[PDB]
């Protein structure tokens, strides 16, 4: 199997910029008899299916704008977008169609850049409603932060917790270009009632020190 | 106009089988290599195999050996993908793509279908439990206040979450659902000025079409 | 006493007229080498492999043009080594009408080098030598205008290259090597 190594996994982009992605294959894709590189580039816009952008490593597909450029030969390949448009924000995959199995790269997701934004952290105790069912879920929202990379730490009475934790991340906001994340710690009513302090620690690029949001069970 | 038309969404029990179809409008399956590509949630593209509908010859990725069966029907101009002994690992979006024959030894996948969602679960239609997310009794400093809505233990997807019947649109964002037990869990966040809450009303409206349920939950300040 | 197999390239680069010209060439060869103990078999290869007629199928219908006319092009990539192994293992098998003490001859006709083949020539050539398969190769067009490419031809064909390798500019020039090929088969029948 040929390995398709795409770089970077994610790229911060501004409208009008020149951007470049890398695709490196573990085996040669240049066929000696036709002197063509068996490499294709696909663009996958959110909610949509992949669409063929470039084939033979440099040939643009019908309807593909002059802004998309494909370069490289043999092993190391590159896709270029001179003057990025908003409509170009998608995931770009490269694929080898030289031999079987046909293999794809992990992709390069283009995201819109903006100012580094620190998360707005909010902790929520379990609702009285849920406690009646016998379950207890502590929720932590880390909202409107930039860049996307963030870390959550759960703390019950000062000590770390890793079981019962379920996390969900939003896609980049279409209006303010930020990311948000939801962390939920699900215990039982009895496990929950055995402890006093509950906390979620947020670790992000914007601060050396983590953002800590806490609550005490026996505090109203 | 010229496109690959794929079959509708699938909901299957584990251990069962599922057969997906792909019919091109605009061209003949005989004149292309029909490919099948798997896309796992927020994961990459994974080639399953392909068929030459002109002679029914197939190639697969050995990872899908025993799992996938690709067939073609020239009469209905349709290519099929059958997935057997279904597990949660088979929950993905499946695309059909065609590799055309343009006078070269091979080609890229120039046409792609819209995709087919397959969801593998033992779960039956379960309505959600809607829990309010109000800040702890001892908080408050900020000019803004974040409130939430926890939509727990429902099956299947989707669920629609509005705030104040769509009136609160800004400051609202819903988190993608996650599979907890064999059921889904989701949460929605709303940010309002500290002035309108709790002095004014903040309500989440949750709708789960599948269980024919609509729930409205007023976010009220924590007991004390 | 001869079993003459053809392994024809049906890859995408060969335009329909050229595939027609090759079929014409294959037919003419079978008609010119027509002998009372001479059987013929054909396999088409690309990335897929298809037996168009077994020696037994030829014995029960010894009409070359009747057997070559229906042959349809596979298209796709070029897996020559896998094709050679399939010819050796399938065409030259007693169940497919092959004779034990008959001369095993193989004429290979290609327009390009093998690529992305699961098999190497090292995994296929020794088995062909051990099974006593006399290999002839016809490399068509520009794909064989280099030193490296001609070595591929030499690897396919039996040693020496002068007695087993052929080269034509195109498919319309296959007619040129019609006489030379027929005469080479006749030398040690
Ligand atoms: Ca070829
Ligand atoms: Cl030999
Ligand atoms: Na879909």
């Amino acid at each position: 199997d040929i390995e398709m190594t795409q770089s970077p996994s994610s790229l911060g982009v501004s409208v009008g910029e020149k951007v470049t992605m890398s695709c490196k294959s573990s085996q040669n894709l240049l066929y000696s008899s036709n002197q063509k590189n068996y490499l294709a580039w696909y663009q996958q816009k959110p909610g949509q299916s992949p669409k063929l952008l470039i084939y033979w490593a440099s040939t643009r597909e019908s309807g593909v704008p002059d802004r998309f450029t494909g370069t490289g030969s043999g092993t190391d390949f590159t896709l270029t977008i001179s003057s990025v448009k908003a409509e170009d924000l998608a995931v770009y995959y490269c694929q080898q169609y030289y031999s079987y199995p046909l293999t794809f790269g992990a992709g390069t997701k283009l995201e819109l850049k903006r100012a580094d934004a620190a998360p707005t952290v909010s902790i929520f105790p379990p609702s009285s409603e849920q406690l009646t069912s016998g379950g207890a879920s502590v929720v932590c929202f880390l909202n409107n932060f930039y860049p996307k990379d963030i870390n959550v730490k759960w703390k019950i009475d000062g000590s770390e917790r890793q079981n019962g934790v379920l996390n969900s991340w939003t896609d980049q906001d279409s209006k303010d270009s930020t990311y948000s994340m939801s962390s939920t710690l699900t215990l039982t009513k009895d496990e929950y009632e055995r402890h006093n302090s509950y906390t979620c620690e947020a670790t992000h690029k914007t601060s050396t020190s983590p953002i800590v949001k806490s609550f005490n069970r026996n505090e109203c | 106009q010229v496109q690959l038309q794929q079959s509708g969404a699938e909901l299957v029990k584990p251990g069962a089988s599922v057969k997906l179809s792909c019919t091109p409008s605009g061209f003949n399956i005989k004149d292309i290599y029909m490919q099948w590509v798997k896309q796992r949630p927020e994961q990459g593209l994974e080639w399953i195999g392909r068929i030459d509908p002109a002679n029914d010859k197939t190639k697969y990725d050995p990872k899908f050996q025993g799992k996938a069966t690709i067939t073609a029907d020239t009469s209905s101009n349709t290519a099929y993908l059958q997935l057997s002994s279904l597990t949660s690992e088979d929950t993905a979006v499946y695309y059909c793509a065609s590799e055309g024959h343009y006078g070269y030894d091979g080609y890229a996948m120039d046409y792609w279908g819209q995709g087919t969602t397959v969801t593998v679960s033992s779960a039956k239609t379960t309505p959600p439990s809607v829990y309010p997310l109000a800040p702890g009794s001892a908080a408050q400093t900020n000019s803004m206040v974040t409130l939430g809505c926890l939509v727990k233990g429902y099956f299947p997807e989707p669920v629609t979450v509005t705030w104040n019947s769509g009136s609160l649109s800004s400051g609202v964002h819903t988190f993608p659902a996650v599979l907890q037990s064999d059921l889904y869990t989701l949460s929605s966040s709303v940010t309002v000025p500290s002035s309108p809450r709790p002095s004014e009303t903040v309500t989440c409206n949750v709708a789960h079409p599948a269980s024919s349920t609509k729930v409205d939950k007023k976010i009220v300040p924590r007991d004390c | 006493d001869s079993d003459i197999a053809f392994l024809i390239d049906g890859s995408g680069s060969i335009i329909p007229h050229d595939f027609r010209r090759m079929k014409e060439f294959v037919s003419t060869v079978m008609e010119q080498l027509k002998k009372s103990k001479t059987l013929f078999s054909l396999m088409q290869y690309s990335e897929e492999f298809r037996i168009h007629f077994t020696f037994k199928e030829f014995q029960n219908n010894p009409n070359p043009r009747s057997l070559v006319k229906p042959i349809t092009q596979l298209l796709g990539r070029t897996h020559t080594a896998t094709g050679i192994r399939k010819v050796v293992r399938e065409l030259f098998n007693i169940t497919n009408g092959a004779r034990k003490n008959a001369f095993k001859i193989l004429v290979v006709i290609t327009d390009g080098e093998k690529f992305g083949d699961p098999l190497g020539y090292e995994d296929v050539i020794p088995e062909a030598d051990r099974e006593g398969v006399i290999r002839y190769v016809i490399g068509v067009g520009d794909a064989f205008r280099s030193e490296k490419s001609r070595q591929e031809l030499n690897t396919i064909a039996s040693k020496p290259p002068r007695d087993h390798v052929f080269q034509v500019n195109n498919f319309e020039a296959l007619k040129t090597i019609q006489n030379q090929l027929r005469e080479k088969i006749f030398a040690i029948e």
